[PDB]
């Protein structure tokens, strides 16, 4: 086509999603990882989560407004993960990066996965 | 805004 | 913060939001622009238009399943506005830039109106 | 992946 492009659109509209999520304005389902809550938005989970893709495109799961996660999921690694999916940020520490590669694993975020190797890779 |  | 940044996470969610609209996957409203319908993401409408902010941050509006627009909108002018807020890309040709640019105004999506004004200017 |  003879389209023009606006540069930061996606990220404008990420950062509002991101906004949206901090108000809980329209937020449909609560995913429970052990004893901690996090409400988010389905569509924005299966736009970054095989895992959610999966689950939130199932005929049965894709009218639940409860996700319960199992149970050898960090809380920790689950929010720092959330976050990155919401805002393109990712905080990677040497005392969260088991936790987020294994959540990043469960979920299916590759590319997530990918840096989590090298980080570890790097460090050996 | 660009040419894509 | 001493965060990463994976620089197409912004792009890919956008991307997978488009795709899910195209299959009709958790699609929350559908919006009437005459003779035509157009089912969509409040989310997404939120996070690219001042009016659809406004109207889904309503305390009444928000639980509205259709959402009737002005009879003065035209619908092509819509359905381009409707795929720039899902990729990126406008659309904008000398045929369709007035109605663009009306629907634009309306909706409150500024950085449209901005580069519809420019290109009218250049053309006078 | 970059530094922001
Ligand atoms: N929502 C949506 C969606 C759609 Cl519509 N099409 C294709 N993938 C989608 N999402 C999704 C699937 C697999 C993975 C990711 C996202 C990130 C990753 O590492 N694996
Ligand atoms: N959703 C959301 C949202 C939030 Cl949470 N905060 C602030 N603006 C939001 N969206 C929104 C408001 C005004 C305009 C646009 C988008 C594009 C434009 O030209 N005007
Ligand atoms: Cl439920
Ligand atoms: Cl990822
Ligand atoms: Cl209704
Ligand atoms: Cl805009």
């Amino acid at each position: 086509d003879s389209c023009i492009q606006f540069t930061r659109h996606a990220s404008d509209v990420l950062l509002n999603l991101n906004r949206l999520r901090s108000r809980d304005i329209l937020t449909d389902v609560v995913i429970v990882v052990s004893r901690e809550q996090f409400r988010a938005h389905k569509t924005v989970l299966m736009a970054c989560s095989g895992l959610f893709y999966s689950i939130f495109t199932d005929q049965l799961k894709c009218n639940l407004s409860v996700i319960n996660l199992d149970p050898e999921i960090n809380p920790e690694g689950f929010c720092i993960l959330l976050d990155f999916m919401y805002t393109s940020r990712l905080n990677l520490r040497e005392g969260n990066i088991m936790a987020v590669m294994a959540t990043a694993m469960y979920l299916q975020m590759e590319h997530v996965v990918d840096t989590c190797r090298k980080f570890i890779k790097a460090s050996e | 805004w660009v040419i894509p």
